[PDB]
RNA sequence: GCUUGAGUCUCGUAGAGGGGGGUAGAAUUCCAGGUGUAGCGGUGAAAUGCGUAGAGAUCUGGAGGAAUACCGGUGGCGAAGGCGGCCCCCUGGACGAAGACUGACGCUCAGGUGCGAAAGCGUGGGGAGCAAACAGGAUUAGAUACCCUGGUAGUCCACGCCGUAAACGAUGUCGACUUGGAGGUUGUGCCCUUGAGGCGUGGCUUCCGGAGCUAACGCGUUAAGUCGACCGCCUGGGGAGUACGGCCGCAAGGUUAAAACUCAAAUGAAUUGACGGGGGCCCGCACAAGCGGUGGAGCAUGUGGUUUAAUUCGAUGCAACGCG
RNA sequence: UUGAGCCUUGAUGUGUAGGAUAGGUGGGAGGCUUUGAAGUGUGGACGCCAGUCUGCAUGGAGCCGACCUUGAAAUACCACC
RNA sequence: CGCGGGGUGGAGCAGGGUAGCUCGUCUGGCUCAUAACCAGAAGAUCGUCGGUUCAAAUCCGGCCCCCGCAACCA
């Protein structure tokens, strides 16, 4: 976002703070307003979210190994 | 293939000269499984090559490979739905045998007389790199340094 | 293209090979370009069966269609050669 | 002329194209170079090394100007970004700041259709 | 009469509940000016389009419209539809703690009445972006589509009309009862607030599961369990939510709602396969990497076809065609 | 602010050959200098990146023409442009 | 019927000391092929004649074609 950094350069620094943010906000507002399949999309993510917390809570039981 | 690494075998050395890198030069061009027929032609056609030059024999061999070998190869690479010619840097074992790979399909063609005599003249021609073998060199570069956008390497 | 119309035990006459190119004039430029053609007519007591083998230039393709009257059964042929050189030709596109 | 020595290097960093400029501290400009420009057409415009060939063609063309240390902006979700940064620094250049300049709607106008 | 249902009041608490007015920043577009020069834009590639009359990029200033990044949360609120910047004004409901009060005032309703996404409609505005229609460029056998460049109604505001949605939890409202676990959110009581502590207790809400239920899938204290009150609705598939009639509407149409004829099925859930231009993993001269061929030449041979008095018969995709 | 024209001047015009960023023609071995030299403190222009001009010196009293190659010989000097 | 401007690969055109670029046309690569793009090559006595100097697509004459502006009130 803003790097003023001295020494060697090395962007590396700078991609600490803007691969953060500023790539996933560009890409959706890319295109389409949607205004119902955000809602869609939200309500399946934490479906399978959910989904890596009820099973993975129960895949410590054994490992067949 | 999708196993089998496989192992490799070796190549018996030349008997004139100690060298498995010419051995592998003379079994290239040994057409129809033809080997003593194979080897008295390279070995005409190298003699002439030090009188031609002035040099001695087998390392006006390698100068004439030095010119001709490349460094880069394009492939044609599937991604998405098309397919472009992304380039990829060869490994040394290939890089002679296909510079002296490309040093007999010039010779078969370019029609002199002989063929001793028609591997000679451009076994000269690719040290002073004016021959049709350098050329196949320099056009697989021109390909290859036109598409350096393709790559995930940079060396 | 190329026909190559052959009965067993069906004699082709001169107003069947008409009506087999003209009916293989339409699955021709409508959906691929095609190379060569074989085309086997069979009746075995009860169904009037074609056969089409196509030549394409990726592969082969197969159809066989068995019907009424040896006519509506290459009716039925042709119909079954089109949509799989439909599917083969944007299996060849993929744009 | 008037020989300036600190500037501003923008970096347009769009999809199908990157385009990079280079201008001084007051904001006005002094000299370009596109990925389309340097030979690069269709396909290739959208690769990180076009971008790298469109910034030493602008490294390039501000000898006259005489500029040592420069600021780097960037804007746009492109494929280049910093491998034109990277040709930037190897030109023999003092990179002061580096800066996101992207644009964000905090939710306003509407963006066309999802393509299908 | 009674207070347990229902309701009133006293204190609080949370909230994108609603209506009205103001205002902020980011961004798009346009306009003007400075610098600056040959490209920009777009795509799988490309062209239409834009640009030497100076675009695009970059900087300053201005205009205008619409939407409120992050917070943002299987979070909250509302009867449902729905509701996101911030501030003020008016205003609805829910909920909790401790009491006080009226004393069955309740529940559910055909008709009726109101509310009711989006699109549409009327009158008057507004119009950045997006975008039906339409126009051009591609793709294609064709492309009237998907893609591209443009682009008008519309989207926005005020006031009316429309009264429809997969208006969905495909689950009517209300009340009671019947093992648990992990949470979210929001009140509150007590004890050592002595520490973000411990014990409780309400409201709404998410998930997983017990009995039981269900055709199965599943549901499971927020039931689809066990019961009671009332209402709406169903009666094989097509025809058809259509015709006609009535009512309503400016219109589009909505609503109510058939029959003739036709079929022996339509359908639901699950099972085994097969298939997928679904996903993962693996192998084969399958591709790749190479070498030598075929297809072009003459000839040998087999077949198809034609011919003939007969050119015997059989083999016909791969897996028939130097085959019996 | 700005074209255009005139005057006064001041720069600039590397093909090849080649000691060299020689404009043309003509006259043409005399001017330059201690009115404080090459080297350079220096600052630019041009830049066909090879050479020339000018500002100031702390140096201080020097340099070319004819004689080498060129279609041409030298802003050696001067005149017309 | 005189003033101007232009005659350069197939075309469009750039350019006193050597003829260049996009297309089309010749291939290479690639693609399933046409394509698209990428990579090389041929494509001119510069409209024709003369001379102006060492040397002319360049500068000057005359001719031919063409585009302009007029002179267009026998």
């Amino acid at each position: 976002i803003k790097v003023r950094e001295n020494e060697p350069f090395d962007v590396a620094l700078r991609r600490f703070k803007r691969s953060c943010e500023k790539a996933g906000v560009l890409a959706e507002v890319r295109r389409r307003e949607f205004y119902e399949k955000p809602t869609t999309e939200r309500k399946r993510a934490k479906a399978s979210a959910v989904k890596r917390h009820a099973k993975k809570l129960a895949r410590e039981n054994a490992r067949r190994t | 293939p999708r196993r089998r690494v496989i192992g490799q075998r070796k190549i018996l050395p030349d008997p004139k000269f100690g060298s498995e890198l010419l051995a592998k030069f003379v079994n290239i061009l040994m057409v129809d499984g033809k080997k003593s027929t194979a080897e008295s032609i390279v070995y005409s056609a190298l003699e002439t090559l030090a009188q031609r030059s002035g040099k001695s024999e087998l390392e006006a061999f390698e100068v004439a490979l030095e010119n001709v070998r490349p460094t880069v190869e394009v492939k044609s690479r599937r991604v998405g739905g098309s397919t472009y010619q992304v380039p990829v840097e060869v490994r040394p074992v290939r890089r002679n045998a296909l510079a002296m790979r490309w040093i007999v399909e010039a010779a078969r063609k370019r029609g002199d007389k002989s063929m001793a005599l028609r591997l000679a003249n451009e076994l000269s021609d690719a040290a002073e790199n004016k021959g049709t073998a350098v050329k196949k060199r320099e056009d697989v570069h021109r390909m290859a340094e036109a598409n350096k956008a393709f790559a995930h390497y940079r060396w | 293209m190329q026909l190559n119309i052959t009965g067993n035990n069906v004699e082709i006459t001169e107003a069947l090979r008409e009506f087999v190119t003209a009916k293989f004039a339409k699955l021709e430029q409508y959906f691929d370009r095609i190379n060569q053609v074989y085309v086997v007519l069979k009746v075995e007591k009860v169904t009037h069966t074609s056969d089409a083998t196509l030549h394409v230039d990726g592969g082969e393709l197969h159809a066989s269609a068995e019907g009424q009257d040896m006519y509506a059964a290459i009716d039925g042929l042709i119909d079954k050669l089109a949509r799989q050189l439909t599917k083969h030709k944007d299996k060849l596109k993929q744009h | 002329r008037k020989q300036v020595s600190d500037g501003v290097a923008h970096i347009h960093a769009s999809f199908n194209n990157t385009i990079v400029t280079i201008t001084d501290r007051q904001g006005n400009a002094l000299g370009w170079a596109t990925a389309g420009g340097s030979g690069f057409r269709g396909s290739r415009k959208s690769t990180p090394f076009a971008a790298q060939v469109a910034a030493e063609r602008c490294a390039d063309a501000v000898k006259e100007y005489g500029i040592k240390n420069l600021e780097v902006m960037v804007k746009g979700p492109g494929p280049g970004r910093e491998s034109t940064i990277r040709a930037l620094n190897a030109a023999g250049f003092r990179i002061t700041n580096i800066t996101d300049v992207t644009p964000i709607p905090h939710n306003g106008c509407r963006p066309p259709k999802k393509r299908r």
